[PDB]
Formats: structure tokens, C-alpha cells, sequence
């Protein structure tokens, strides 16, 4: 009686009652091909914006092949040549004037297109990160195929919830559908626990698949998964060299994403800024 | 209800040109992808050609290439397909299908579910 | 060119008898495969598309499995109504490249 | 013994043989170091994209650090002034001009530029997506390594197929390769399964590891990993409060990945458009 | 005895004595709520920056629903005509070269702001990817909840290190942290184990739950989880149709993500180059 | 629009005591949930921010817990300067819609 | 410490305008969003609007939308609220708060942890 | 900057002796790290890279090992042409900024 | 085979200019990244100088940062290195070796596998 908590004493849920469960789930194992209409995505059907998107070559191709993997008289003279001149002039300015306007119409109509290519691609990486998700959720269909459905798992709330009995896959569309049987603790035993026990100061043991409960205040062993208590003899129990506890940290991990670096705008625009106030010739 | 008529086929020279037609009805023709498929007679079925709903990506089976061009008027909700320099080989009935569902440029395929009845090409001399 | 291959071309079949129809891919199309039937004188028909799932309305005897280069179509309990010509087609990646298997025919017995 | 079917009958491959098996595995845990050459990315060798994508800013150093996860006389005094104006209107007209098709030129050199960041996007984003996928490959390599390689799994079809003996682990180029040694089923007993049996409708039983398997028109246990029915027992049963089966669904989900909704082009581009149109003055 | 190893032979480590064992490990399961300013990231406080964005579109409010996941007398009047065409070339020509000096500024912000909506395109991907590395890492959590605090694992090296004893689980900020108390192996045996025994060439056995160690010169059992060698009885073998071990490989599998095929720079934008050169007209 | 409803909006108390103040959202606001007490004539201050993180300088007595559409408060220890109003406030989508609850007023006894 | 400051409260008569200030103190203003956030006489919490740091981006709740105008000046560290078109609902105290660090154009959110003391705008006849 | 500390400087071994070279990094370099061996009057050779992965042509004796801040050179059996200056360098982080280790000499014993 | 050549070593008197050239043969000049690397007199390696395959990123090391500069011509398959402002410190045994794959404009990582012979540069008054 001379046993010493080794670890702490912590109170916990021992299973002293089970029913049989029958557990149904969707896994999904794969998407629906998707591509992108990057015209209609980024215009819809407004031809300018098509148009104008031609020319920003084919990246939708590589976007959707990413998505699916795989002196008088003189005077009079001088005065005809001067409306030619005039005329020539005005024709020229309004040429001008009209690329002007093109030019004008066209920056505006590529800050949208641009504008909508980041949010497209905003949704590209989201959709490759939600087929990311999928392929981790195919994964874990196949990890119940192997250790659910192709044979009986050991683990507990593995397949289901419980002590796994059997399982049934299903093909459902766009993944498997599992039914499983287990039996499941319907009600616990609040017990009184500790990880391992101290004999007379000297040696330690450990629960062998089972806990070390303080029950009638005397410590005794119980199987894990149903409660019964049971006397501490030699098959139940793993001697421990010293009974002092190994205490042991892992690694803190916490996904921080960094800020990208990203200079002031107006710095590094002024490497090559040319701003220019050009100044119309003064015509006597 | 949701069905694909095809017109515009017949007798045609080779070397010759047909502008066969693909008019949809009953559903939103304009956000689905279209496929152009022929059988030639007694063979397999053979994709010709395939135009996205914003008809900006147009694409076609290299025996085709060049010589077939596919257009669509998503307000008319038709499809069409200009058979230019007709051969031989070209004889068969062409079939118009939906292949992506495309409902915001983003398009998702669940098979060629809708076909047309087809439009009979025959190129003889 | 992903080339579809379907063996046998021809079977002869009774009613309320198992058939599967086999099709392969010269490549990989991973789950990217369909399945057609054609009555004579008649458009095909979407039984199976992403190698598994029935099209709307397409009876619970038409099952399609596999993935890859191997696929199967099974007609559980043949009626029939299914004595046709059965297509595969693959449209895996992109561009749209779409081929065709070139056909099962099911002939009565 | 009024043993009754409880969650119905299934037919399940118990097995009955087995053979020693090699299986030799490669994960993969690690990816070479990638980054971008984002002007030959997007121009190649054309040295008058590379200039103009100068003034873009240093984006790749930012995607790279993300890559890498850190009254006769006066007229002729008026023909000399008319000949030096317009020198001075032609030669203002031609800068003009010379300006215009510089615009142009790198209007259009700007959309197949932006165009080819939409591609770069894409693959930076299947970068991401394929480096996430490493980092799950590689935490299920470790698995392998604590619960195959350190440790004996009970893990049935984990550590390769069948039942674990020893797992042994190499380095391999981006990964780990893993020897597994363990005995596979290679035949099977179909058998016919009940996930629990009732007796007289009162109390209900489930198998403890193992199988009830109606053989000869009689209700035995037997266990999962072998074929090898024997009567049903206290020590291979677990008492079930009811033998009513507790039926559960666990909740549908599918990864459907939301359309990202944008306004009509040029109901958006209305807001700030400004489509005017440039008159010339008339010069006579 | 004529037992004979099958597979080969291996030194591998069998635990001799365990000591009691605390791991305390933060696993994250969740991450605080990120959005974009994406105008303070690309322009920072730069006003003309900000003005220009304003006409990029709401792709911030689609960016963030994606982060959220939601005579003399003529001569005379000639000249005073002159005064007034020559006022009114010139006052067009300082119009246009306002305009001219304004589409300049306006396209190299347009192309800086295009650069860092790349970079921010490549930031709103890594927080796509590492928000799924969360939620792989929100799973490994949850499954440790169900398999280690919700019951005892039969697995070893799962619930920290060694064998599982008792586990229990905190809210932590953006997590859980967990407390694992198991008997890990302080000292090891360098043991010669087999993966099976071939009996007289005919019948090959595999060890039931444990290693067929070569003691002394002669085969012998022992648990897995303990190096305690027993002589080789019926009940910790299993009994092999032939001692040749089936050899098989697992498929190789290496991301290697594939790069675009862009086409050539300069044929992809002479599909619609257009390369004017405007040439003034010649005006006396 | 997310409404989010704390009932009771009264509760009678006494120092010492246990006790839960539950929120529930019409829709799932996932983890985006905070706490706040209202003291009267005092401007709201935050207790729990991402439905179970304590904000800085709250007492270790107000715990937070829950997600989806159901929250809970807890304190565990309730003090005589803990008589407020208490809401919850969820930020859960993007654009910024924030909805408040109609309070509970912890009442002496 | 770190504290807001809010003025501008009085008696309007409906219909009228007014103008509430928040001035900040003790934090980097120019990098964290804030609300408005009133609380009715005798009832709970309402948010009214949202301002980014880089005021780009501002949100109203519906029943403010169009008669309420937000802005802030990061260069003296002050939020503003126009009231336009004051109402009898409008009736409330009024509050500022923060609602994300946004360090370099990037937001995290942990609460609205720091409030004002609030301001007071009475409207009746 | 990340600095390569590589000890002992110097190490006096025989042909057929495992020899053991330790790299040290400042901050992790994670798996970038390479292992280069530099005989007199000669440019370096490259051996490792990504800390363990055998450079083309490398004798099998020579192997890598670790990661972050420790890294490890192997030479099995110690050849008579192993006597050569053995550096370890560091890739990891962008922008390209490489650190080498100041070199350890093998000495003929 | 597969080989870097460096040239333009000798004797420079300190504060001077000497220009080192790094010809590469025997493999696809064009899309590796490159680096100098120069050793002391009897010390170790220093890394001097990377550029991209496209020249656009180059990068230096601080100790020589302003005052030396790397180029390359890849329709030369040469590599150059501008030695400006020469001190005693500068004295060493310069080496080009190769970096990145970069096939595409997609670099990855293998080892500066391939190292030129050296040139020498000797500073000294």
C-alpha cells in the first residue's frame, strides 16, 4: 500500500457501458474538372474588354492546364497655301487627338481587366488550395479503406467512434461513403488516475494498455477501454528503471505568414518616375 | 425541353463549303461550353471542335484544323460550324453537345449530357 | 493524343446477364472518362461521366468504375432496351482534346 | 441460442493464409530549391520586355522570398515668321507623334507582360500548392518512421500490407525510402458477419477484436486478423447495455470552391470612365 | 535448429527498460482573421498611387472573401487671323502634351502597381497554402483529441513517444496543447531479428505481435515492445503457405511541378504589334 | 445579416457562483466571436476575442468557449464588480457587417 | 495609454448634421481599422461603420448607408462620422474602436480591444 | 548573414578511418547546405548538396546528413586522395547571399 | 566537357581596375545562374557575386558591394566581373561556378557543381 502517484492524479472517463453504433460518412476522394473562362470570368460579355484582352495573350491556357494538372498675286497664293497648312494641321491634331482618347480609354479598360486578373488569380490559388484539402481528404479515405474497410482497426475513434467492429465503403460521386459498426461507450466511470505508480520510493511502474486506479483508496489496475478494476500483479504493469518523470517540450509551431518586404512606392517609382511638364511652343 | 437542333446538312462537292447550325433551347446556352462531334458513317465518334461560352477559346481536332471554324451568338442561342474545303472523309452526322457549365467564367464538366439529333453531311461527287 | 481502346468490339449477350465493357487509355486520364450509348439511328447518350457517376435518369444498372488506363461499365441485370453501341470518352486535361473509344456493340443472343 | 443479427449481416473476407512480404517504399520530404527568373519567366530573351519590366519593381524578390520561405517687306518679313512656325508646329507634331507610338508600343508590350504575371501567378500559386503537399508527404513519412521503423505498428495495411514484422528506413534524394516487412492475407474466408449478436432481446454483445461469424447454422466468434471460428465466450465478447444500434451520420462536406462574384464590367468601369471625345479646332 | 531466417537479417533496437515520460506539445488549429488593405500594400499612403488603384476595381473585397472564405487692308486681317489660329495650335498642342505627359505618369504607376499586385498575388496564395497547412495541422489535433485523450492508444510514438498512458488537452490561443503521459524506452537491445523462419524449407512462420531474435545461436520470440526472448510456441507465430517472401514496390511519386509553356515574347505580341512609326507632315 | 441572440437577457446571481452566459449565431460564425462587458455608464470592453482568447488584462475568471452558432461565457468565480451587461460580437465574413447581441445583465441577489 | 477620445455630441434637431471626432492616442493610428459603434438609450450595441487604414475601403451598416459618411486622417490621428440627415433613431452614444493591426497593408484581427469613452447625439424636436 | 562555424580546423586521420566533418549554421539553413572538398592548387569539388544528396560522380563513401543548424560530412573509409580542405556552404533564404565554412584539413597521420 | 575559363588575372596596382571573364563551354550557358567566388591566400571561399540567367537580379556581397560588377552575355556564354576599386583585401584566387537550372525562368537548386580553374589577382603596392 506503500504506492506513490508518479505523474500527478488526474480524473478521467473510464467506459463502463457500450451500445453498438453505426456510424455513416462522406469522404471526398476528388473535384469535378474545372477551368476557367478567363474572357468571361474577367469581362463577361462586354466586347471591349474581350477585345482588349486578346491581347494579353494565352495565360488562360496556362491557368487551365495548372487547374487540370496536366506681290498681291503672292498674297493670294500664300493665303491657299495657308488653308492647306491649316488643313493639314487640323487633320493632324485630330488624328492626334483621336489616340489620345484610344490611348486614354485603353488605360482605364486595363486597370479593370488588371484588377479582375488579380482577383482570378486569387481564385486560381484557392482553388488549388482547396484541391490541396481534397488530395489530404483523399488520403484519409484510403487510410479507412486499408485500416477500416480492408481489415480491423486497434485504434479508438478511428472508424467511428468507439471499438471498431466493421466497415462498408460505398462509391458516392466525388468520394466514398463509409458505414461503420462499433461498439461505443454509452457511460463512463469517473476515475481517479495515475500515469504510473512509485513502490516503496525505489521502483515504478507503468499501466501496461491499461490505467492505475486509486479505487477504495488503494491502487489498483483497470483495463483502458471498460472499467474493472483489478489487483496490480506483474502481467498488468512495466517496471520502470527510476520512477521519476521524463518531462519533454516539443517544438512550438505556430504558421505566421510574413509580410513581403515591399519598398515605398514612391521611392522606387522615383528610379525611373520621368515626370515631365512639356511645354507647347509659343506661336508669335 | 432541353434539346440541340441541328440543320444546314446535305449534299455538298468536295472542295466545297456548309455552314452547319446548332440552335439551343432550354437551357443558358451562353455560359455552357459547346462541342462539335461527328460519326462518320459506320465509325466511332470523333470531337471536332470545342468554343467556349465567352468564345474566346476555340478548339479544334487536328484532321479538322484549319479547314473547320466553330462561332456562337449566345443572344441568338445558336452554335455553328463553317465546313471549308470539304474532302471525303468529311461525311458523317455532326452532333452539337454541352461539355462546361461555366456559370461565371469558372467552368465545371459533368459529361456531354444534351445532344442534338445531328445534321447528315455527305460529300460526294 | 490519348488513344481509347475498347475490347471486344462485339458481344453477344441474353437478357437479365452481367456485362462489362472495358476501355483503356494509352494514357493516364486519372477519373476524367465517360460513358456513351448509341441506339441505332439515334444521338449517343451520357451514361457515366467522371468514370463513376450516373448521368440524371441513367438507370441504377449502368455502374461505371475504374480510373487511369483501366475502365469497366457494368450493365447488372441486361434488359432489352440495352442491346446498343457503347462508347468511352477521356477528356482529361487541357486544351479540350476529346477522344472516343471506338465502340462496343451488344448483340442479342 | 436466440442469437439474433444485431446491425444486420454483411459478407467479409476473414483471412486464412498468409505469405511474408517485401514492400520498398519511397516518400517524399523535401523539394529542390525553386525560384522564379521572373524576367525570363515573362520575357525570355526580349530585350524590350526586360526594359519595360524594369519599372514593374521588384516583385520577384518578393515572390522569391515567399518561394524560398524566408507693305512689301513686312510679307516677307511674315513668310520668314510662317516658315519658322510652322518648323516649329511640324516639329512639335512629330514629338508628339513619336510619343503616341511610344505609348502604344508599350501599352501593348504592358498586356502580354500582365498577361504572362497572370501565368506567373498560377504557377506561384501550384508552387505553394505542390510545397503544402511535400510538407503533408513528409509528416507521413515521420509517421512511418515513429510507428514502423522506431516501433512494431498494430496498425494493420500501414506499414505496407497485412500485419507489420520490421520496417527499415534510407535516405533518398527529397525523401525517405522505406523497406517493410510483414505477413499479407493472401486468401480469405468469405464469411457471413453480424456486427453484434442479441440474446432474447435483452442484452446485446459485440466482438472484442475480432468477428460473430454464422458457421453451420450457429453463431461463433472468431478473430479479425484470422480465420479460426470457437465458440462465443465471456473472454472474447463485450457486453452491450441494449442491442439496439445507436445510428449516427457524421455531417456532409464537400469542397466547392465559391465563384467569386465580380460586378458587371461596365457597370464598374462607368464609375470612372471617361470616354470623350476630341475635337480639333477648325483652322480655316 | 533447422529454422532458417526469411528476409534477411537485421540488427534492430528492442526496448529493455522505459522510464515514465511527459511530452507537452501546442498543436494550431486555427489562425487569426486576415484580410488585405491592398491599397496600404501596394501603395502604402502614396496618394497618386491610391488614385489610381481606386480604378483597378473591388478586387480587394474578392480577395478578402477569399482570405475569409466566405491690299494692305486684308494683310492686316490676315495677320490678326494668324494671331488667333497660331493661339489656337498652340493652346491644342499644350492640351496634348498635357495629356501626353499625364498617360506617361499614369502607365509607369500602372506598371509598379501591377508588380505588386504580382507580389500581392503571391501572398494571398501563401496564406492559401498555409491556411491549408492549418487545417492538415487542425486534424492531426483532432485526431490526437480522439485517439489519445478520448482513449488510449494501442499506437506507439503517437501520443509522444513510446507507449501511451494518458493524455490530456488545453485551449490554447489558436490551438490545443496537449499533455501525453507514456512509459518510453530508455535502453535498447541490439537484437539479430529475421522477418520470418523457414521451417525444414517447407513451412516459413511470422512472429505473432513480436521478432524472432537469434539467441544464443537458436531462434527465439520475443514482443516487440519488450526484449524478453521465449522459446517459439504455436501461439506467438503465424503459420506462412511457403517461407518466399513476395517482393513488391510501391509506386515512385515526386512533386515536380511542371513549368508553363509560354510561347515566345515576341511572335506571341506580333500577333498584334502593331510597330507605327508617325511621321509629321511637311508644312512649307 | 447574422443575428445573434443572448438569452436569457437576465440573470440572477450571487458572488462565488458559476456562471454561463450563452450566445448563438442565426448562421455558423466559425471562431470569429468576442465577448464584451459593459459596465453602466462605461464604454464596452472586450474579454474574449476568437470565441475563447482571453484579451489582455482579463482576469482569468471569464473563459470563453464554442463555435459555429453556439458561444459560451464562463465565469468561474463570479466577483462583485462582475453585475454588467455582456454581449457577443461576431466578425466573421468579408465586407465588414458587424452584429452585436441584445446583452445579458448579471443582477445582484 | 492608449486611448480614444470622441467629440462632437449635442442636441440636433432632425433632419440636421453633425460631426463626430475620435482622435487616438497611444497607438500607430495609421495602420489599424475602426468602427463607429452606437449605443441607443436603453438598448445594445450597433455597428455603424467600418474604415480601412488606408481608407479605401469604408462600410455602413444598412441603416446608416448613404446618410452616414466616415473618414479618417491618419496624419493627425483622427476618425470622423458625418452625420447626415439625422434621424429620431439616431439617437444614441457614440463610439470608436479598433478593429485590425494592418501593419504593413496585411490585417489580423484580435477584438475590438480599445474603445472610447463615447459621445452623446441627441435628436429630437 | 549566416555564418558557417566548421570545428575542429584540422583533423589528423588515417586511410580506412570513418571521419566525421561538423558544419554548424548561425540561424537554420534548413536543408540548403552543400559540402565541398578543395585539393591544393585546385578548384573546389562538390560533393553534397541539400545537406545529404551525393553530387554526380561522388564516391559512395563520401555521405551528408542533419538540418537546420547541424550538418554532418561522412567519410567512410578515408581514402590516400581524401586528404584534401572539406568546406560546408549554405543556400537557403532569397536573396542569394552565400556563407562558406572556414574549411577543414585532413592531415596525413 | 562541361567547363568554366576565367581570364583577365594579373597584377593591379591598389585603388585600380581589372576586368576577370569566365567563358563557359559544354553546357546551356543561357538559362544557368552564375556566381563568383574568390579565395584569400590560404583562407576560405567568399562568395562574390550572383546573376540570374535573364541578368536582371544580380546580387553582391557587402564587402564588395558598389564597387565590383557582374555581367554576362549568354550569346557570348561569358561571364564577366568588374574589379573597380581594387584594395589589398581583394587579392585572392577568383572562381566562377554555376548555380541554377533555371530552365524556363524556373531556377532549382543543385550545387555549384561546375567551378572554373581560377585567374589570380594580386594587389599590392
Amino acid at each position: 500500500d506503500s504506492l506513490e502517484p508518479v505523474g500527478g492524479l488526474y480524473e478521467i472517463q473510464i467506459p463502463s457501458e457500450f451500445t453498438i453504433g453505426n456510424m455513416e460518412e462522406f469522404i471526398q476522394t476528388s473535384s469535378p474538372k474545372v477551368t476557367i473562362d478567363c474572357a468571361a470570368f474577367v469581362c463577361g460579355d462586354y466586347a471591349a474588354c474581350k477585345l482588349q484582352l486578346v491581347e494579353y495573350g494565352s495565360f488562360c491556357d496556362n491557368i487551365n492546364a495548372i487547374l487540370t494538372e496536366v506681290n498681291a498675286e503672292a498674297l493670294n497664293n500664300l493665303l491657299q497655301q495657308l488653308s492647306n497648312r491649316f488643313g493639314a494641321i487640323s487633320a493632324s491634331l485630330q488624328e492626334i487627338l483621336s489616340r489620345l482618347d484610344a490611348l486614354e480609354a485603353e488605360a482605364q479598360i486595363d486597370r479593370l481587366i488588371n484588377g479582375r486578373l488579380t482577383a482570378l488569380n486569387a481564385y486560381v490559388s484557392q482553388q488549388l488550395s482547396d484541391s490541396t484539402l481534397v488530395k489530404f481528404s483523399a488520403a484519409q479515405a484510403m487510410e479507412k479503406v486499408n485500416e477500416c474497410v480492408k481489415s480491423q482497426s486497434s485504434r479508438i475513434n478511428f472508424c467511428g467512434n468507439g471499438n471498431h467492429i466493421i466497415s462498408l465503403v460505398q462509391n458516392a460521386p466525388y468520394g466514398l461513403y463509409f458505414i461503420h459498426f462499433n461498439y461505443v461507450p454509452t457511460k463512463y466511470v469517473t476515475a481517479k488516475v495515475s500515469p504510473g505508480l512509485c513502490i516503496a520510493g525505489n521502483r515504478g511502474i507503468a499501466p501496461k494498455s491499461g490505467y492505475f486506479v486509486n479505487v477504495n483508496n488503494t491502487w489498483m489496475y483497470t483495463g483502458s477501454g471498460y472499467y474493472y478494476p483489478e489487483p496490480i500483479t506483474e502481467n498488468n504493469v512495466v517496471v520502470m528503471s527510476t520512477c521519476a518523470v521524463n518531462y519533454t517540450k516539443a517544438p512550438y509551431v505556430m504558421l505566421n505568414t510574413s509580410i513581403p518586404n515591399l519598398p515605398d512606392f514612391k521611392e522606387e517609382l522615383d528610379q525611373w518616375f520621368k515626370n515631365q511638364t512639356s511645354v507647347a511652343p509659343d506661336l508669335s | 425541353e432541353v434539346q440541340l437542333v441541328e440543320s444546314g446538312g446535305g449534299l455538298v462537292k468536295p472542295g466545297g463549303s456548309l455552314r452547319l447550325s446548332c440552335v439551343a433551347s432550354g437551357f443558358s446556352f451562353s455560359i455552357y461550353s459547346m462541342n462539335w462531334v461527328r460519326q462518320a458513317p459506320g465509325k466511332g465518334l470523333e470531337w471536332v471542335s470545342y468554343i467556349s461560352s465567352s468564345s474566346s477559346y476555340k478548339y479544334y481536332a487536328d484532321s479538322v484544323k484549319g479547314r473547320f471554324s466553330v462561332s456562337r451568338d449566345n443572344a441568338k442561342n445558336s452554335l455553328y460550324l463553317q465546313l471549308n474545303g470539304l474532302r471525303a472523309e468529311d461525311t458523317a452526322v455532326y452532333y452539337c453537345a454541352r461539355d462546361g457549365y461555366c456559370p461565371k467564367g469558372v467552368c465545371t464538366y459533368y459529361g456531354m449530357d444534351v445532344w442534338g439529333q445531328g445534321t447528315t453531311v455527305t460529300v460526294s461527287a | 493524343e490519348i488513344v481509347m481502346t475498347q475490347s471486344p468490339a462485339t458481344l453477344s449477350v441474353s437478357p437479365g446477364e452481367r456485362v462489362t465493357l472495358s476501355c483503356r487509355a494509352s494514357q493516364s486520364v486519372r477519373s476524367r472518362l465517360a460513358w456513351f450509348q448509341q441506339k441505332p439511328g439515334q444521338a449517343p447518350r451520357l451514361l457515366i461521366y467522371d468514370a463513376s457517376i450516373r448521368a440524371t435518369g441513367i438507370p441504377a444498372r449502368f455502374s461505371g468504375s475504374g480510373s487511369g488506363t483501366e475502365f469497366t461499365l457494368i450493365i447488372s441485370s441486361l434488359q432489352s432496351e440495352d442491346f446498343a453501341v457503347y462508347y468511352c470518352q477521356q477528356y482529361d486535361n487541357w486544351p479540350p482534346a476529346y477522344t472516343f473509344g471506338q465502340g462496343t456493340k451488344l448483340e442479342i443472343k
